[PDB]
Order: structure tokens, then C-alpha cells, then sequence
């Protein structure tokens, strides 16, 4: 279990090894079985000067080859060594190296005017930031409504029902699911907010003149033959959506083909997995 | 209970980075949709962000870097190639149709919300599109073209003396760091993998410079970090940070590629652990601006930011995922939470305490009483 | 044949679905120079372009 | 009404939901709720769940309908005997209402 410094026959630094077994033969000759510690070069910088790797290479050599004893510590114990106790004899290991395979456990920051940002000075108590909020945002849902969860929930059911009845006027479960998709819901939450959270006013919006409204996402909206085109273009060009349009669906806008793609990936008849 | 403002533009899910590319904006649309069906949408103030114009993007970036972005297309892609190389647009930052539109929405969300925070008409403001933290003044990097974060922070400085920037993303937030490297008004704290990983920056010894020295905190990490290890090193450090840097507005980048089973990431965090950080920050009751960032196993990105939105509303949600347009995306399980993997945590207690202590020293160098 | 914006002007990429056999349904990716020369792998493309482009981070399959 | 009967044929369900019984019920729902549109709509979706009104036409089973067409073709318009011998579990007055609708 001890670690030793063997002869380096070339004149170079000593080879390091761990003693697995010490053997004496009948004629009193002493031989040792030893696991090799490899040097970083020999393992054929983050590697320190005194890095050694524990190999799966096993050799046996006579005891006369041993010139000195050493310590090959854990990484933590090497880093903890004091400046005075630093020696030629201290080495460390943190890696096991397969010598046969080659296997091993498993960029600059700049300064200057052209790198840093000019820091924006704090405004005086009298100074004003001068930022037009309408040019920056437009609100889509207020969180403090005169409405209760129940009523919003209820409205969402209604928004769904209209939608199903809409697509009944030019498959029952199919139309209902179609009408239950998110686009219809999102549209239902906007219809509320646009109408100032007045349920009675918002419902008119949904049935403008006795006629219902239809919201269809790209999934539902595409024709049978467009859908068909898409499944040919994908299976032929993979996920290259600009070429899929150029050559297969050039009348559609790229971003509609994207939206469709993702929605199509959940398709039932779609089974790429097993 | 804190008031939350949520920023979203429907178009953002539909912009596409390119075949074979890991960054997929669609993950925000997935979140959006869960939020609606988990009933959370209902409970917060929902804003569509108008497009940020070159006017306010050049408040940090080059007049001719933005000019380049406004101009570049896939049409004139072979005509510009000169400028393409000077600005880093290629191998892992593709050109793609709508690119500049995408940037405007991400930046608009963050800026609008910053204003909202300065105008003191919210407590928390959320923009999952934003958080794109690798961008530089005069070049794109790591999927980031415009650094919405910097711009956001620059607006906050108009009302806030000290702005704290916290970055959970597995990748070191070098864009936000470099932009504020020489100032004492903004402190950039970042916990990330380090060693054969992008962006190559943010080791223990990355402390800042000039007036900004002792104001850039970093925590370098190896693979496989638990929720338990992460929690035990985040809370101590952040409490000291608050203690010392005493900020008046927080900006938390909630990068979701620090979660377990990410495509690019190699950390072992659960939504629960990841969120515990957001909850801890929120607890310090400061004007807060949650942004997203990285995340490349989008099913979990969706889960995470949905959950973390609940946290900002301190409302409970069930593990049962609600039906939605993309419901079928979520495995055989259709649950909200993820559990950690058998993956081995190479962040030994000894290694974390060495670093922790070094940082506690760095933070002590700040003024106090 | 689609323009590949990250390569120099005129370079194009095409993806072809295999129609039969062992890998029916899988695809192969090809690149074409401006003159129309066809390339079938990353090392072949990198050998042709040499130091005029750095392809270290180039994803042959997606063209990004 | 159509969305109600979608939760356990599209045009059929819509027509079913468009029959008079549903309308009459809609005019009462208004009056009972004091002509408050917002209040009346809650009535229609009591707890997030819709309401179904089905007249005897729609309500009868396939096999009851069948029974009726045998009883008529066999006893003509003698509706007490049609019940006694063919649909004895139904009330006479429901068989009448059905007849006319049929
Ligand atoms: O449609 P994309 O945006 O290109 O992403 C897909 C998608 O990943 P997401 O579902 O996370 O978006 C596939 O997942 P499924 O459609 O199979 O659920 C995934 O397949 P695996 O999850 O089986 O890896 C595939 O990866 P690959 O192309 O390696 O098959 C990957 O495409 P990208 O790798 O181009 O992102
Ligand atoms: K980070
Ligand atoms: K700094
Ligand atoms: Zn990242």
C-alpha cells in the first residue's frame, strides 16, 4: 500500500508506483508487484507539476529498483500541505487512467470603452426619466377584477361553447376539443379585458350580431392538403423550415409553419416514438 | 402578497434559430400556455411589450452593431460576411428569419418591466423571453444577440443606487459582468460550471476591476451539484451579499439549463431546488425582475419557469399538469416536477467550503458599519 | 437546395430522405459549392475550404 | 346546450340544442334571474358545468323509439293501449308529447 520511487533507466525523474505485493523468492531475492503511477505526458495546464494518475497497468520488478519512498496524497490533502512541508517526496492523484484504452471520474474578460457600459446617472429628485409607457407596453389582463374565479371560469366555458356552436354552423367531441384549445381561451381572456370585465358586455362581443366567433390556430386552420404537404416536406427536408416553405408551402408565412410544426408534434396519428 | 407583472408577445414562440440548434424560443410559449391553464395567468398583470427600437438598444450597444442587426438577413448573408465575422454571427449563433424582431421583443419585455419597477407600480416583474446574458457591446455570443439585462439594469440605475444581479444559469454571466466590470453600483453574482465549459470565464479569481473590484462575485462549480449542496452554498453567500452590498433592486436571471437532464447542462438540480433560490431572493422583499435565460430540455424549461412564476405569486400548484395544447409533450407522467438523477456530485464539501470562505473574504472588503 | 447562410456566398445544403432499406426514413445531408460540387461529410467540406472558414463549431447536419 | 351534449352528429347536436324546449328554458332563466345577463349565464353553467334540456323526442332510447313505431303501426293512435302493452313505464302525457314531435 506504500508508494515508491523506482529507477528511471533513461536518467529522467523517478517512476512512481504503489506496492500491491512484496514477494521474496527461495534464493532470498526480493521482487515487488506494483501498480503504475503515470505522469501527465506519459498518459498518452490544469495538471499541476506533481499530478499522478492511478493506472490499470500492473508490473513486477526487483526491490533494488526502489530508490526511495514517497507519499501520493488525495487532492484535498495536497492542497492542505503547508509551504514548509512542501517536498520533492509529495505527489497527488485525483484521476484513474485506463492505459490501454486512454480513458479517464468523468475565455477572457476585457476592460475599456469598447467593453463596459456607460453607467446611467441617478436622476435628481426634481429630474424625471421621460419615458412614454404606451410606447413600451399595452395591457392585456388586469389582475384585480370585479370578477371572481367562478365567473371567469364560467365565462371560459361559455367562450368554449360558442366556439363549438360556431364551427357547427360551417366530430362533436372533435369540434369541442377544437374549441377548447388555448387560442380560444386566450381570446376569451382578452374579450373580458377589452370589455372592462363586464360579463354582459363581453358576451355580446362573442356573439356580435347573433353570430358566433371562430378562433382557429394554425393546426386546425390548415387544409387537409396543406397538412399533407407538410408531412412530405418534413419527412423529406427534416426540420429545415425555410426550405419546407420555399419548395412545399410557399404561400404560408414561415412563422405560421413554425407554430404549426410544434402543434403537429403532439398529433395523435403522429408516432415517431415506440 | 407581492404584485407581479408578466410580459409576453405571442410571436416569440414562433421565431426559430435553425435546424439542429438547441436554443428553442418555443419553450416560452409552452410556459405561457401552462400558466394560463394552471390559472396563474389570471392572477398577474399581463402586458404585451412593444418592440424595442435601435434607439434604446444603442444605449449600451454600438451604433453600428445594432445597425448591422437591423440590416442583416438570410438574403444578404453572403454580401455581409465581412461584418458577420467581426460580430460573431455563425456557428452557434445563426442568422435566421426574424432575428431582429426576436431581439426587440426580448429587450422590450425587460425594459418595459424595469420602468414598471422604477415607476414603483409593481413589486415583481417577469419576462421569460429575456435573460440573454452572453451578449457583448459589439458582438453576439452564446445565442445572445442583445443583452436585455444590461439595458434593463441601466434603466434601473436611474432610480436605484445599487442594483444586484444574480445569475443561476449554468453558464457564467459574462455579458452582464463585462458590461459592469468597472462600476461599484452594480454587483454581479454568478454560480456556474467551470473547467472545459463555456464561456471560459468566471473563476474564483474573477473579482472585477477599478471601482468594480470586489463587486463581481463568482462561484465556480464542477458537475453533478445537488439541490442540497446548491442550497447550502447559495443562501449563505446571498445573505452576505445583501448584508454587504445592500441593494435596492434585484435582477435574478433564472437560467434553466442548471436543471438536471439538460441537453447542454451537467448539473443535477430539480425545479424545487432551482426555485428555492427564487423564493429566497423574493424573501428579501426588494423590487425584483425575474428573467429567464438558458434551458435546453424544453419540457423542463416549461415546468421550471411555470413553477417559479407560482413562487412569485406565492400560490400553490398541483404536480398534475393541466391539459394544454402541448400537454402531450410531457412524457408518460404529465407531472410538473422532476427528480434528480443517479449522477455523481463531484462538488465535495471540502471544495465548496474552500471557495465559500474565499468569497466571504472578498465580500468583507466592502464598506459597512 | 437551400442557401446555407453561415457558409460563404453561394453555398447550399440539401437534405434527402432515404426511400427504402435498412435506414428507410433516415436522411442524408449534402452541401454544394457555388459551382455545384457536392460534399457528403464535415471533414470533406473542411478539407475543401481550408483556412477560409473555421468549421469547429459548425453542425453539418443543421447547417448552423 | 350543444357543448353540454358534447360532454356525454355536430349539426345534429346543434339542432337538438336549438329546439324550443331549450329556448323556453332560456327565456325562464332570464326572468328567474331578474333579466341580469351576467347572473343568468351563471345559471346556465352552475359550477362550470353546462345544462341539458331534452324534450321527449330526443330523450327516449333507441329501443323505446322502436317500441313506439311498432305500437303505432299496430294499435294506430290509441295511446293508452300503446302504453299499457308497449311502453308501460312511460307516462301517457309523455307519449302524447312524443307522438306529435315524432
Ligand atoms: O423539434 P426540434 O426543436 O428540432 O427538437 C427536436 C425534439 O426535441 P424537443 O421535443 O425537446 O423540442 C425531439 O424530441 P421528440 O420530438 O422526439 O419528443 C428530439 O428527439 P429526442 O427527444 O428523441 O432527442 C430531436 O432531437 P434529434 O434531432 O437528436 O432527434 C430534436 O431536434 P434537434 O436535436 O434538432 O433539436
Ligand atoms: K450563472
Ligand atoms: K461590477
Ligand atoms: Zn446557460
Amino acid at each position: 500500500g506504500d508508494y515508491v520511487y523506482f529507477e528511471n533507466s533513461s536518467s529522467n525523474p523517478y517512476l512512481i508506483r504503489r506496492i500491491e505485493e512484496l514477494n521474496k523468492t527461495a534464493n532470498g531475492n526480493v521482487e515487488a508487484k506494483v501498480v503504475c503511477f503515470y505522469r501527465r505526458r506519459d498518459i498518452s495546464h490544469q495538471l499541476r507539476h506533481r499530478e499522478l494518475f492511478l493506472s490499470r497497468q500492473l508490473e513486477s520488478l526487483p526491490a533494488t529498483h526502489i530508490r526511495g519512498k514517497c507519499s501520493v496524497t488525495l487532492l484535498n490533502e495536497t492542497e492542505s500541505l503547508k509551504s514548509y512541508l512542501e517536498r520533492e517526496d509529495f505527489f497527488f492523484y485525483s484521476l484513474v487512467y485506463d492505459p490501454q484504452q486512454k480513458t479517464l471520474a468523468d475565455g477572457e474578460i476585457r476592460v475599456g470603452n469598447r467593453y463596459q457600459a456607460d453607467i446611467t446617472d441617478l436622476l435628481k429628485e426634481g429630474e424625471e426619466d421621460g419615458r412614454d409607457q404606451s410606447r413600451l407596453e399595452t395591457q392585456v389582463w388586469e389582475a384585480h377584477n370585479p370578477l371572481t374565479d367562478k365567473q371567469i371560469d364560467q365565462f371560459l366555458v361559455v367562450a368554449r361553447s360558442v366556439g363549438t356552436f360556431a364551427r357547427a354552423l360551417d366530430s362533436l367531441h372533435m369540434s369541442a376539443a377544437a374549441a377548447s384549445r388555448d387560442i380560444t381561451l386566450f381570446h376569451a381572456m382578452d374579450t373580458l379585458h377589452k370589455n372592462i370585465y363586464d360579463i354582459s358586455k363581453a358576451i355580446s362581443a362573442l356573439v356580435p350580431q347573433g353570430g358566433p366567433v371562430l378562433c382557429r390556430d394554425e393546426m386546425e386552420e390548415w387544409s387537409a392538403s396543406e397538412a399533407n404537404l407538410f408531412e412530405e416536406a418534413l419527412e423529406k427536408y427534416g426540420k429545415d423550415f425555410t426550405d419546407i416553405q420555399q419548395d412545399f408551402l410557399p404561400w404560408k408565412s414561415l412563422t405560421s409553419i413554425i407554430e404549426y410544426y410544434y402543434m403537429w408534434k403532439t398529433t395523435d396519428r403522429y408516432v415517431q416514438q415506440k | 402578497r407581492r404584485k407581479v407583472c408578466y410580459y409576453y408577445d405571442g410571436d416569440v414562440g414562433n421565431y426559430y434559430y435553425g435546424q439542429g440548434h438547441p436554443m428553442k424560443p418555443h419553450r416560452i410559449r409552452m410556459t405561457h400556455n401552462l400558466l394560463l391553464n394552471y390559472g396563474l395567468y389570471r392572477k398577474m398583470e399581463i402586458y404585451r411589450p412593444h418592440k424595442a427600437n435601435a434607439e434604446e438598444m444603442t444605449k449600451y450597444h454600438s451604433d453600428d452593431y445594432i445597425k448591422f442587426l437591423r440590416s442583416i438577413r438570410p438574403d444578404n448573408m453572403s454580401e455581409y460576411s465581412k461584418q458577420m465575422q467581426r460580430f460573431n454571427v455563425g456557428e452557434d449563433c445563426p442568422v435566421f428569419d426574424g432575428l431582429f424582431e426576436f431581439c426587440q421583443l426580448s429587450t422590450g419585455g425587460s425594459v418595459a418591466s424595469a420602468v414598471k419597477l422604477n415607476k414603483q407600480q409593481t413589486d415583481i416583474a417577469v419576462n421569460w423571453a429575456g435573460g440573454l446574458h452572453h451578449a457583448k457591446k459589439s458582438e453576439a455570443s452564446g445565442f445572445c444577440y442583445v443583452n436585455d439585462i444590461v439595458l434593463a439594469i441601466l434603466e434601473l440605475l436611474k432610480y436605484h443606487q445599487r442594483v444586484l444581479y444574480i445569475d443561476i444559469d449554468i453558464h457564467h454571466g459574462d455579458g452582464v459582468e463585462e458590461a459592469f466590470y468597472t462600476t461599484d453600483r452594480v454587483m454581479t453574482v454568478s454560480f456556474h460550471k467551470y473547467g472545459e465549459y463555456f464561456p471560459g470565464t468566471g473563476d474564483l479569481r474573477d473579482i472585477g476591476a477599478g471601482k468594480g473590484k470586489y463587486y463581481a462575485v463568482n462561484y465556480p462549480l464542477r458537475d453533478g451539484i445537488d439541490d442540497e449542496s446548491y442550497e447550502a452554498i447559495f443562501k449563505p453567500v446571498m445573505s452576505k451579499v445583501m448584508e454587504m452590498f445592500q441593494p435596492s433592486a434585484v435582477v435574478l436571471q433564472c437560467g434553466s439549463d442548471s436543471l438536471s437532464g439538460d441537453r447542454l447542462g451537467c448539473f443535477n438540480l430539480t425545479i424545487k431546488g432551482h426555485a428555492k433560490c427564487v423564493e429566497f431572493v423574493k424573501s428579501f422583499n426588494l423590487p425584483m425582475l425575474m428573467l429567464g435565460g438558458g434551458g435546453y430540455t424544453i419540457r423542463n424549461v416549461a415546468r421550471c419557469w411555470t413553477y417559479e412564476t407560482a413562487v412569485a405569486l406565492d400560490t400553490e400548484i398541483p404536480n398534475e399538469l393541466p391539459y394544454n395544447d402541448y400537454f402531450e409533450y410531457f412524457g408518460p407522467d404529465f407531472k410538473l416536477h422532476i427528480s434528480p438523477s443517479n449522477m455523481t456530485n463531484q462538488n465535495t464539501n471540502e471544495y465548496l467550503e474552500k471557495i465559500k470562505q474565499r468569497l466571504f473574504e472578498n465580500l468583507r472588503m466592502l464598506p459597512h458599519a | 437546395r437551400m442557401d446555407c447562410p453561415a457558409l460563404p456566398p453561394g453555398w447550399k445544403k440539401e437534405e434527402v430522405i432515404r426511400k427504402s432499406g435498412l435506414s428507410a426514413g433516415k436522411s442524408d445531408v449534402y452541401y454544394f459549392s457555388p459551382s455545384g460540387k457536392k460534399f457528403r461529410s464535415k471533414p470533406q467540406l473542411a478539407r475543401y475550404l481550408g483556412n477560409t472558414v473555421d468549421l469547429s463549431s459548425f453542425d453539418f447536419r443543421t447547417g448552423k
